[PDB]
C-alpha cells in the first residue's frame, strides 16, 4: 500500500520494494547489486 | 593511394627530364578507380605501383573490438584516457558491456596486456559483528 | 569516353539494417573511428542507421556492427525471506 506523511505532504510507499541490476560475465556467473526492504 | 603516390615518385634534387615522357595521377572517388596518362614506357611503372598498392589485408587491425568479463566498462573508459597521448580514442558500449579501441594500429599490445591484467575474478568476504549487555 | 563507365554498386552510401540493437545508442557511441569526417545518420522510424561517409573502408565498420548486433541472454532472479518473532 501507500500512505502519506506531513512533511503539505507527500506519497509514501510501504511493501517490499526489490530492485536489481544483472551482469552476465562468465558462461556462468551474474552479478547482482539489489536493494530491498519489507516494510 | 594517388594521395600517396606523388610522394612516393615525385622528384628528384634534378628533374628525371622536362613535363613530357612523364606522367600525372588523378582519381574520382566515384567508381573507386584512378587515371594515368603518358607514354608506353612510363604507366607501366605506375600500373606496377598499384599491382603492389593494391593488396588484401591479412586482418583489418585499424579497429578491433574487445570483449571484457568481469569488470563494467564505464569506469574503465574514463580511468583509461592517456596511454600514449594523434591519440586513443576508447568508446564503450554499455548495451552489450564491450569496449572498443579505435587507436594506435600497431602498439595496441600495450593494451591487451593491460586489459588481460584488469579483467579478474573478485572474491568477497562474510562480515559479522555481535553485540551483548547486561544491565 | 573512357570517364564515362557505369557504376558496378555506388557505395558512396549504403544503408544497412541493425537486427537487435537499437540505433539511437550505436549513433552516439559510434562517433569517432577515422577522424573529412565520417557522419553518421540514425533513421528510429524504420529502426535502421546510415553511413554516408568514406567508401572504400566501410568494412571497418561492417565487422564492428557484425560483433555489435547480437541476440541477449536474460536471467531470472528470485529472492526469499523468512522469520520469526
Amino acid at each position: 500500500q501507500e500512505v502519506p506523511v506531513l512533511t503539505t505532504v507527500e506519497r509514501k510507499t510501504v511493501g517490499i520494494k526489490l530492485k536489481v541490476k544483472p551482469q552476465i560475465n562468465e558462461g556462468d556467473a551474474v552479478l547482482l547489486e539489489i536493494e530491498q526492504e519489507v516494510s | 593511394v594517388v594521395k600517396l603516390v606523388t610522394e612516393l615518385n615525385k622528384d628528384t634534387s634534378k628533374s628525371a627530364l622536362p613535363g613530357s615522357m612523364v606522367a600525372n595521377v588523378v582519381a574520382d572517388e566515384r567508381t573507386n578507380a584512378v587515371l594515368v596518362s603518358g607514354e608506353p614506357n612510363s604507366r607501366q611503372r605506375i600500373i606496377a605501383m598499384i599491382k603492389q598498392l593494391d593488396r588484401q589485408q591479412a586482418v583489418q587491425g585499424n579497429t578491433k573490438v574487445i570483449y571484457l568479463k568481469y569488470a563494467k566498462a564505464a569506469d574503465l573508459v574514463e580511468v583509461l584516457t592517456g596511454i600514449s597521448s594523434k591519440n586513443i580514442i576508447i568508446k564503450a558500449h554499455g548495451q552489450t558491456n564491450a569496449l572498443i579501441v579505435t587507436a594506435a594500429p600497431d602498439v595496441m599490445n600495450d593494451l591487451e596486456r593491460v586489459i588481460a591484467q584488469l579483467d579478474i575474478r573478485r572474491p568477497q568476504v562474510l562480515v559479522e559483528a555481535i553485540i551483548a549487555e547486561v544491565q
